[PDB]
């Protein structure tokens, strides 16, 4: 059971939203390592 | 400043039970001087009995605890919220005060030959709010439950209803309640519409959260819930119906309104008094109304 | 204790306003301060309620319960006098208000925004570029009507029975009243909190009053069951299926009648005036602050 919202600022109380408590991702970024970094698995599998 | 109010009019029977009850209260009409004998406490709504409009008349007319009682006069004091008083717990239905606690009015649910004097007098029930809302629950499912078994008496067991509805218990205090065993159908009882109006607003509930949530989640974001208290409802009540008249849903919802608002009012014990110092051997104890 | 606060005006006054502000003598205003000498901004619900298109009345009631109230009494050129009305003292506050409602005996009245307009009841200040407005004092069930007829329009906005709702009726005569359009992030504040409540009683609500009304409406028809038009809603049919049980009923109702409270007292915005004795003839009534 989830709910959806958009912000907050600093609580004490551990279970609580935030800015301190939001992942800081960037899909972009993952996505490019992701897409060179399986490049580089690829030419791993054929040096053998 | 001058408070008592002199109301004239009895024989030895009536000095008696009269004098049993020199601490105990009962509303007037007027805050005046001398008054008649109509004017007494409850003599006009409860001869058919009707908690709503006996909670009404208690609410609107003042208060008065009296004092003494002679052959022919009865000198009282009306009760004021600025100064404060002394009241004694002398009712039929005999529940134990304690200190500090809040003291509510009801009207008389105990029956009308347990609270009177018959010379006439009805006096109103003085006991504890959690008491007081502890036995109007009790009163309210007690009716619902024996209507849905004069209904269909496979829906509940008599007995089932009446280990959990005969007794009340505060603090230690385990006392037992009078049930109307033969209420009869078709109202005609006490607390025989304010259930009918209990029922009224858990229906139209539903009605009411499906059109109030839906028409708050498209204001986009005031705060988390309007949309955070969604999860917590069965998803069976949520997608009920969400189609039907505007005009027919629009009178469901004001009628649900007032009808919640009466019922709130009501559920508010009434005219609280508030006690300081209660002794149970002189029972007697210091209140002010609050 | 001397309850006097003079108000001076720091320019003059025309005869036309003098002759205005002379018909409203006795009516219900409200101040910025509760000290001696007031200066005349903050006098009035004008300083929130600008001369503007859109109100908001929540944010007027927000206004209400902050500050004092006040009755008026003496008007003169460049000063006009007033009297304060503080907790413990008991008033003589008359009805000279234009939308005559007619008031119970020893009812209670309360105080509102201006909900039939701003031309209405206000007083064009020109020689002080200022206006004074006049909070509308109305008995308690017509406010809680009113104030219903407000909420029901902000929650049927997104589905439109307009006539039906924008126009309160009184026996005296049916006045239209006001509509605006969003009550910004405190109407809907107020909505979110009576939607948490709601949503809260759709959780928690009963089964055996369903069990009740869903063969009562099969049994009988009353002016409490004819909105249903002899159809017993669906949401009735899919909870009804469950069985009946008397402990988890009066588990339910131990939590029922404690948020009921609390959403009474979520219809309490705006201070309330307790009344007593109010003559029919003179048109004012012996009242204090509660």
């Amino acid at each position: 059971d989830p709910a959806r919202l958009p912000r907050d600022t600093g609580p004490e109380l551990m279970w609580a939203p935030s800015l301190r408590n939001s992942l800081r991702v960037s899909p972009e970024a993952l996505e490019l390592a992701e897409r060179e970094a399986e490049r580089a698995r690829s030419e791993r599998w054929d040096r053998c | 400043m001058d408070l008592k109010v002199v109301v004239s009019l009895l024989y030895t029977d009536e000095i008696a039970k009269m004098q049993q009850r020199i601490g105990c209260i009962l509303p007037l009409a007027s805050t005046h001087g001398t008054q008649n004998v109509q004017g007494l406490g409850l003599g006009q709504v409860y001869s058919v009995p009707d908690y709503v409009s006996m909670y009404n008349y208690l609410s609107d007319c003042t208060l008065a605890v009296l004092d003494e009682v002679s052959v022919d006069s009865l000198i009282l004091t009306k009760i004021v919220p600025g100064q404060t008083y002394a009241i004694k717990n002398k009712y039929q239905p005999f529940f134990q005060w304690h200190g500090t606690g809040s003291l509510s009015v009801m009207p008389p649910v105990f029956g009308r030959e347990h609270a009177t004097v018959k010379l006439d007098i009805v006096f109103p029930m003085v006991l504890p709010t959690p008491i007081a809302e502890e036995v109007l629950q009790k009163i309210l499912l007690f009716n619902v439950y024996s209507r849905v078994v004069m209904q269909a008496p496979g829906n509940a067991d008599m007995l089932d209803v009446h280990m959990h509805l005969g007794s009340v218990s505060y603090l230690g205090h385990h006392y037992e309640l009078a049930l109307p065993e033969v209420p009869g159908p078709l109202g005609l009882a006490l607390l025989d519409n304010l259930s009918l109006y209990f029922c009224i607003m858990v229906t139209l509930l539903p009605r009411a959260s499906m059109r109030l949530v839906r028409g708050l989640i498209r204001h986009e974001h005031h705060d988390l819930l309007n949309l955070f208290q969604e999860m917590v409802p069965d998803e069976i009540a949520r997608i009920d119906l969400d189609d039907l008249s505007v005009a027919d849903d629009l009178s469901r919802m004001r009628v649900m309104m007032t009808y919640l608002q009466s019922l709130a009012s009501l559920f508010n014990l009434g005219p609280r008094l508030a006690t300081a110092a209660y002794s149970q051997e002189t029972l007697t104890a210091t209140c002010w109304l609050r």
